[PDB]
RNA sequence: ACAAGUGGCGUUCAGCCACCCGAGAUUGAGCAAUAACAGGUCUGUGAUGCCCUUAGAUGUCCGGGGCUGCACGCGCGCUACACUGACUGGCUCAGCGUGUGCCUACCCUACGCCGGCAGGCGCGGGUAACCCGUUGAACCCCAUUCGUGAUGGGGAUCGGGGAUUGCAAUUAUUCCCCAUGAACGAGGAAUUCCCAGUAAGUGCGGGUCAUAAGCUUGCGUUGAUUAAGUCCCUGCCCUUUGUACA
């Protein structure tokens, strides 16, 4: 309960500054593609007790979090959790994390802008996309 | 042997009181086992007020239904007090009933006398009985 | 608010040598004068009851009450 | 006209599948208990059915 | 074991015909268990008053009550035809099953 | 004295029956007890990973109090309040998968049988297994 | 181009039953509940237009009134007027358009480009 | 021997004013076990005064709309706040509530006149029941606004508020506003 | 249950106030006069008067489209701006009512099996105080964690997938899984609503409905502060008064 000598005040893992003063499954939420419902089963399958702060863990279990986190399908995070369950281009089952969800997002946006389907034209013009009224709401 | 109710609201409690070696059981659980415990003294108010010697011949079994939780508590204590007073008027002499009714009424009148207040109906033009909608002018 | 996530080196003599001389010991008591989080307050002030220098006066899910044992 | 496209649209499950049983309108109906009248034809014949204001 | 079942929208004609039927069955002294008062179903339809929706939005509340009773008796099942010939008053209708 | 479930405090008794349903090792634990949400309204998995034994403990207590119940009434007992975002909140029912697997897993250790009316009830053996645990919380004060 | 891991070079040999496993739930729901005579006779005239071209030329323009049709993978190459209520807009179907609706390629309204407020 | 919360004697506490002697109902008839009575008390003029003072105290903590209708939450809050009085000060808490309400009702006040929006106010004095319920309103403000945004929870803040009106420190929003709205009646004279 | 009994006030008359005995000492809604407005409705009408169109129809059908569009206002509402809280487990309680249909396909659902959900599949019950249903409702209660951070509040916008309805869901109908974390930290001049089971908090039925509620209509549950009065404000009625206004 006293700070260890192995206590970390920051982590910078996957190039986002994870603060060492917060709890672990709420420290990892800055990576886009893990939220909390992914996080608590990540620390369920990585076999770590949840109670510790971000600095209290050693580097070996932390790298077990990241290495099991990148391919969760090896370690029985099951198939309905997945972020892209059928890709347009690959067709593999994947859970896409911080910098790859962004690239797949703007490629799907620009693919919609290329082929003259509706939703990317609604995305480009400045409208709500999913059928909303913008007569009264959403004014900037 | 009496069974005499007490009600506050659509919550209805009736105690089954017959002769014995002392008992209080509200639907099979005793009086120290009811869920709200910030209101624990309300059910115990005849036990603290009358004393356990005044209950010393009876077996009281309380069966409740309906209402909320707090209205159910306020029907439990009223049904218990009416149970002991109905037993005391039928089987004990009436000056003991007079003593128990001035010790019970003067503390709180909901122990012996019911609550005539019920929920008044919604009418149109507003979300409750009295409240009305916001009525823009311009 | 910039609070401690775990105890520093000279926080333990403050936790052990100021706090049983306080009149009222709650989890809202130590964190104003210590700049700590309330999780340290709940866990550490629960652990002192096994050191036997406080007495539990009340327990609730929102408010816990301890004091000096005379 | 042709009797394979004229009134070929399904008149199950619609607002045009139901109408007032008196006045041939479809709007503001009262569907409960097999009345199937619109609200105005309820209010004309209301005491004649037995629905009484109390 | 024949149970006669009465239904109406008004209480007074139903009370007269149930009293008359139990008087005709208590004058011949069959075993009759008394009238069992089943709960009343209120058909309520709350419509708006205005035909074009312009005014101060006053609402209209209609209702109709259905009063549902029965008498049950143990007898020969062709003695039972002679009691239901006095019960032909309007309103109340009679359904008989065994 | 004679100690049944109805005479004792119900905050400790379900956790002591959960301690017995952990410590026997004859309650089966299926493969997906550690990744699931427990209805469509809750946000997260349980804090304590011992939720399956606690849920089975309370389920057998509910079969102690009122039998003649099934899965579809076990979801009526175990519903809750759905926060819906910017819409009003709602009451939304509990999961039939957890109740089906808990009640078959409680049938697996010969503690629970079905009712004559198609739903569920206790055995005499499952009656015994709960009154003994009520007898063992009865001395711990 | 490869769609769900399957290019068009191994997609044109599949039946609708093999399409049922890698499409979305909307189109799988549609081929579950099944198609009607209008789209199938449209498919008849689309096949008949696509046979009759010299192999660098397009098919002839077969227009239609159906905005709700699936892109089935055989239709890649076609020039189809899909009726938006005034106009039959010309689609050039490529294999990356498979799985979208036929009314996505006939746009129904104008870009809203405003002036002054009124009184 | 009616004891409040099971533990509080009502036999000994000292109302040191004459004007609130029939308007703080704490003595022997109004000794009740709980701050809940579910009463019919505000149905007539002047039956709300001989509601018990503890029952008015827990009902006036129900005030804002997140916490409307919830009584047992404030029964729990007043229970832990009375235990906070007995641990921090160690005197009978019913003297702390009596001293807070007797000391903090403002004895002079101001009225608006001036024909509805030109401000010239006039000083008059306050009726004692208005002093009692104004004191409970100025004691329930403060503490909720001083535990609105803080790390301090409400029970220590409310019990310290009743302490801070019982001894008269001028951090007390009951005592601070008491002095302010009596001194403006001093000023408009 | 009547201002009936008592005390007081009261031109000793209308009544008003207080208090016992009492379930109860202003429960709430329907109903609604003389007579008028150029109030709304010819879009409820096989109620209609006339004018209009009446076969390259303004009848009538089938098909795509529309009422949903957005440099922008105004109003009804919902959800919140958190520690009385949030999240996770346990515990225990209602009540108004709905339920297989001339026209016509459209229903309440027990229980068992398979899934993490919407659901899939089958035997049953019900035209109702019988079956769903002891309607195991939410808030409230009891312990865990969180610790004042735009944070674990806010869940707006935005991606892939699965199911249901239907002839058909694109301009996502609905639902669930995962991801994303916008102002917002309690709102200024003006103003809306309200007096006891009342405001408010909180859910459940009815309507519309092949799918169904941020609306409306009811039901209950937890349940208060404050007033027991005035004509200052806003409307309105009345009496006296002025007219060349009808
Ligand atoms: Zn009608």
């Amino acid at each position: 309960l006293v700070i260890p000598e192995k206590f970390q005040h920051i982590l910078r893992v996957l190039n986002t500054n994870i603060d060492g003063r917060r709890k672990i499954a709420f420290a990892i939420t800055a990576i886009k593609g893990v939220g909390r419902r992914y996080a608590h089963v990540v620390l369920r399958k990585a076999d770590i007790d949840l109670t510790k702060r971000a600095g209290e863990l050693t580097e070996d279990e932390v790298e077990r979090v990241i290495t099991i986190m990148q391919n969760p399908r090896q370690y029985k995070i099951p198939d309905w959790f997945l972020n892209r369950q059928k890709d347009v281009k690959d067709g593999k089952y994947s859970q896409v994390l911080a910098n790859g969800l962004d690239n797949k997002l703007r490629e799907d946006l620009e693919r919609l802008k290329k082929i003259r389907a509706h939703r990317g034209l609604r995305h480009f013009w400045g409208l709500r996309v999913r059928g909303q009224h913008t007569k009264t709401t959403g004014r900037r | 042997s009496v069974q005499v109710f007490g009600r506050k609201k659509t919550a209805t409690a009736v105690a089954h009181c017959k002769r014995g070696n002392g008992l209080i059981k509200v639907n099979g659980r005793p009086l120290e086992m009811i869920e709200p415990r910030t209101l624990q003294y309300k059910l115990l108010e005849p036990v603290l007020l009358l004393g356990k010697e005044r209950f010393a011949g009876v077996d009281i079994r309380v069966r409740v239904k309906g209402g909320g939780h707090v209205a159910q508590i306020y029907a439990i204590r009223q049904s218990i007090s009416k149970a002991l007073v109905a037993y005391y008027q039928k089987y004990v002499d009436e000056a003991s009933k007079k003593e128990i009714k001035d010790i019970l009424i003067q503390y709180d009148r909901t122990l012996l006398v019911a609550d005539p207040r019920r929920c008044e109906s919604k009418k149109f033009g507003g979300p409750g009985a009295r409240a009305r909608y916001q009525k823009s002018y311009r | 608010l910039n609070n401690l996530v775990l105890f520093d080196k000279a926080t333990y003599d403050k936790l052990c040598k100021e706090v049983p001389n306080y009149k009222l010991i709650t989890p809202a008591v130590v964190s104003e004068r210590l700049k700590i989080r309330g999780s340290l307050a709940r866990a550490a002030l629960q652990e002192l009851l096994s050191k036997g220098l406080i007495k539990l006066v009340s327990k609730h899910r929102a408010q816990v009450i301890y004091t000096r044992n005379t | 006209g042709h009797q394979q496209l004229y009134w070929s649209h399904p008149r199950k499950f619609g607002q045009g599948s139901r109408s007032c049983r008196v006045c041939s309108n479809r709007h503001g109906l009262i569907r409960k208990y097999g009345l199937n009248m619109c609200r105005q034809c309820f209010r004309q014949y209301a005491k004649d059915i037995g629905f009484i204001k109390l | 074991r024949i149970r006669i079942t009465l239904t109406s929208r008004n209480v007074k004609s139903l009370e007269k015909v149930c009293a008359d039927l139990i008087r005709g069955a208590k004058e011949k002294n069959l075993k009759v268990k008394g009238p069992v008062r089943m709960p009343t179903k209120t058909l309520r339809i709350t419509t708006r008053k205005t035909p074009c929706g312009e005014g101060s939005k006053t609402w209209d509340r209609f209702q109709m009550r259905i009063h549902k009773r029965l008498i049950d008796l143990h007898s020969p099942s062709e003695i039972v035809k002679q009691i239901t010939s006095i019960s032909i008053e309007p309103g109340v209708e009679v359904e008989v099953t065994i | 004295p004679g100690v049944t479930v109805k005479d004792v405090n119900q905050q400790e008794f379900v956790r002591a029956l959960a301690a017995f349903l952990k410590k026997s090792g004859k309650l089966k634990v299926p493969e997906w007890v550690d990744t699931v949400k427990l209805a469509k309204h809750k946000e997260l998995a349980p804090y304590d990973e011992n939720w399956f034994y606690t849920r089975a403990a309370s389920t057998a207590r509910h079969l102690y109090l009122r039998g003649g119940a099934g899965v579809g009434s076990m979801t009526k007992i175990y519903g809750g309040r759905q926060r819906n975002g910017v819409m009003p909140s709602h009451f939304s029912r509990g999961s039939k998968s957890v109740a089906r697997r808990v009640l078959q897993a409680l049938e697996g250790l010969k503690m629970v049988e079905k009712d004559q009316d198609g739903g569920r009830k206790l055995t005499p053996q499952g009656q015994r297994d709960l009154d003994r645990i009520a007898g063992q919380v009865a001395a711990a004060n | 181009f490869t769609y769900r891991g399957v290019d068009l070079d191994q997609l044109l040999d599949m039946s609708y039953e093999q399409l049922m496993q890698l499409y979305s739930a909307r189109q799988r729901r549609r081929l579950n509940r099944g198609l009607r005579r209008k789209q199938h006779s449209l498919l008849k005239r689309l096949r008949k237009a696509k046979k009759e071209a010299p192999p660098m030329e397009k098919p002839e323009v077969v227009k239609t009134h159906l905005r709700d049709m699936i892109i089935l993978p055989e239709m890649v190459g076609s020039m189809v007027g899909v009726y938006n209520g005034k106009t039959f807009n010309q689609v050039e179907i490529k294999p990356e358009m498979i799985g979208h609706y036929l009314g996505e390629f006939s746009i129904t309204y104008k870009p809203v480009k405003h002036g002054r407020p009124g009184i | 021997d009616i004891k409040l919360f099971g533990k509080w004697s009502t036999d000994d506490v000292q109302i040191n004013d004459i004007s609130l002697q029939d308007y703080i109902a704490v003595k022997e008839k109004y000794a009740k076990y709980l701050p809940h009575s579910a009463g019919r008390y505000a149905a007539k003029r002047f039956r709300k005064a001989q509601c018990p003072i503890v029952e008015r105290l827990t009902n006036s903590m129900m005030m804002h709309g997140r916490n409307n209708g919830k009584k047992l939450m404030t029964v729990r809050i007043v229970k832990h706040a009375f235990e906070i009085i007995h641990l921090l000060t160690g005197e009978n808490p019913l003297q702390v509530l009596v001293n807070a309400i007797i000391n903090s009702g403002p004895r002079e006040d101001s009225t608006r006149i001036g024909r509805a929006g030109t401000v010239r106010r006039q000083a008059v004095d306050v009726s004692p029941l208005r002093r009692v319920n104004q004191a409970i309103w100025l004691l329930c403000t403060g503490a909720r606004e001083a535990a609105f945004r803080n790390i301090k929870t409400i029970a220590e803040c409310l019990a310290d508020e009743l302490i801070n009106a019982a001894k008269g420190s001028s951090n007390s929003y009951a005592i601070k506003k008491k002095d302010e709205l009596e001194r403006v009646a001093k000023s408009n004279r």
